């Protein structure tokens, strides 16, 4: 997933960010999963640093048909 | 793909003030968080300030806190950096940068998506 894909997904769930892993951003192909890092728990939305506070991992789904 | 262009650099006496501006082409400026960075030769680009896409939240490096102000006019597709009480240590090429992330903090140059071409700012004692 591109930087644009990751950030546009964060913008969409921006008021739903929590320490819980999000679902995959896509149902097919490669997407991202995001969460607030446990060390950053309870940091309000507007204090979250993109690099330091938001954990991001790739989620691979089945190819798109 | 949005084009960013700075204006306002130049020579200024220590203790003086300067207003830099940065204009975005097209019709996407309002969807970006905007940032300013500065390049001293021999170091990485240093974060100066950031403003969310709405303009409701701003963030500063401690080296300019209390002296610089970042603001935006979404009607003009322009972001601004007002610099007061300038010091010789403020001498640098200043760059605007656009971030697709519309909220939160971001202080690393690598995590911004579009860049202007830089305007030199020189502060003599």
């Amino acid at each position: 997933p591109s930087d644009k894909h990751i950030k546009e997904y964060l913008n969409k769930i921006q008021n739903s960010l929590s320490t819980e892993w999000s679902p995959c951003s896509v149902t097919c192909g490669n997407g991202i999963q995001v969460r607030i890092k446990p060390g950053s728990a309870n940091k309000p939305k507007d204090e979250l640093d993109y690099a330091n506070d938001i954990e991001k991992k790739i989620c691979k789904m089945e190819k798109c048909s | 793909q949005v084009q960013l262009q700075e204006s306002g650099g130049g020579l200024v006496q220590a203790g003086g003030s300067l207003r830099l501006s940065c204009a975005a082409s097209g019709r996407t400026f309002s969807s970006y968080s905007m940032g300013w960075f500065r390049l001293v030769p021999g170091k990485e680009r240093e974060f100066v300030a950031r403003i969310s896409s709405s303009g409701g939240n701003t963030y500063y490096a401690d080296s300019v806190r209390g002296r610089f102000t970042i603001s935006r006019d979404n009607a003009k597709n322009t972001v601004y950096l007002q610099m007061n009480s300038l010091k010789p240590e403020d001498t640098a090429v200043y760059y605007c940068a656009a971030d697709l992330l519309q909220f939160g903090r971001s202080s690393r140059a690598a995590d911004y998506d579009y860049w202007g071409q830089g305007t030199q700012v020189t502060v003599s004692s």
